């Protein structure tokens, strides 16, 4: 910003740490129909 | 706390003391700085 | 539009004068008279108004006692009468008309400002 | 109550800066007016900065805490005059005048 950095989110937003105890891997989700379809 | 006086002071219209002219510390983008920052508000929206 | 003033005197310490001030293209009262004395060599002095139609007053403190202002409607004159003079007191005397009132809604404020003036009226004591 | 240079001077094309002060005006209009021998003043500007019309882009004015401020830019020759501020007091019930300030051109 002009040593003398900032973070790149603040130029436009709040930043939220990602809980370290919830995965991102990738699980199979099967998707179901409602009865009458 | 807001440091004001009247925006225009030469005046004898209605408006005379309507809208002051007050300065902030205001907070910024870092947490580290502050702004000064001018701002017109209506007489209604401040209380001394 | 057009103020027309008396013409010259030459008066004696302790004698009076009268400046006249006749109202030519407007309408002689809504507006207030107000008269500036300059003496040679000298910057203007607010010398004090009157209000045409009411025919109030508003003297600075240095004449308030010593001039008179009058006037009379039906001939859309305004008069400024200098008693005791001195000396002291030789300059011109100008007549001068202000704006009329700056209406908003139903106010009115009074911002003075000269503008309309006369040629003004010497007077010389001595 | 009010204070102003006896004197400014500029040759001609410069801008003159012909200043008044005093403790009421930070809450009262001032009016500058130009007198030339023989004449009856004519205001030049009026509420500070205002220019009647009548008055050439040459003036304008301009006004900070106690002091008000009249500038000629490109001066000319038929500008010499005594300019002049008025305003009035603090009560605003009595008007008053500088001294006027002479503005000659060299
Ligand atoms: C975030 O900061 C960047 C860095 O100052 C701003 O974008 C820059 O804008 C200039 C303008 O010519 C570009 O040359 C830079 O390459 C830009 N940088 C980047 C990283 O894109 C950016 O606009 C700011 N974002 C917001 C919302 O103001
Ligand atoms: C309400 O009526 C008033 C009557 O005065 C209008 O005020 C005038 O509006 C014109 C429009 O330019 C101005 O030039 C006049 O100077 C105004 N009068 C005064 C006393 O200033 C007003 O505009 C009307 N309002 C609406 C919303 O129409
Ligand atoms: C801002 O902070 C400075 C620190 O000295 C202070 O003097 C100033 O009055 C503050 N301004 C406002 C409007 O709070």
């Amino acid at each position: 910003i002009n040593k003398e950095y900032r973070l790149i989110n603040c130029n436009t937003s709040a930043i939220t740490q990602a809980c370290p105890k919830v995965s991102f891997e990738p699980i199979p989700i099967h998707y179901c129909a409602p009865a009458g379809f | 706390t807001l440091q004001c006086t009247n925006y225009a002071p030469k005046l004898r219209s209605m408006m005379r003391g309507e809208i002051k002219n007050c300065s902030f510390n205001m907070t910024t983008e870092l947490r580290d700085k502050k702004q000064k920052v001018y701002s017109l508000f209506y007489r209604l929206d401040v209380v001394q | 539009v057009q103020l027309v003033q008396s013409g010259a005197e030459v008066k004696k310490p302790g004698a009076s004068v009268k400046v006249s001030c006749k109202a030519s293209g407007y309408t002689f009262t809504g507006y207030y008279m107000h008269w500036v004395r300059q003496a040679p060599g000298q910057g203007l002095e607010w010398m004090g108004w009157i209000n045409p139609n009411s025919g109030g007053t508003n003297y600075a403190q240095k004449f308030q006692g010593r001039v008179t202002m009058t006037r009379d409607t039906s001939i859309s004159t305004a008069y400024m009468e200098l008693s005791r003079l001195r000396s002291d007191d030789t300059a011109v005397y100008y007549c001068a008309r202000d704006r009329g009132r700056e209406w908003e809604l139903e106010s009115y404020y009074y911002y003075y400002y000269m503008d309309v003036w006369g040629k003004g009226t010497t007077v010389t004591v001595s | 109550e009010l204070t102003q240079p006896p004197s400014v001077s500029v040759s001609p094309g410069q801008t003159a800066r012909i200043t008044c002060s005093g403790d009421a005006l930070p809450k009262q209009y001032a009016y500058w007016y130009q007198q030339k021998p023989g004449q009856a003043p004519v205001l030049v500007i009026y509420k500070d900065s205002e220019r009647p019309s009548g008055i050439p882009e040459r003036f304008s004015g301009s006004s900070s805490g106690t002091t008000v401020t009249l500038t000629i830019s490109g001066v000319q020759a038929e500008d010499e005059a005594d300019y002049y501020c008025q305003s009035a007091d603090s009560s605003g019930t009595y008007v008053v005048f500088g001294g006027g300030t002479k503005l000659t051109v060299l």
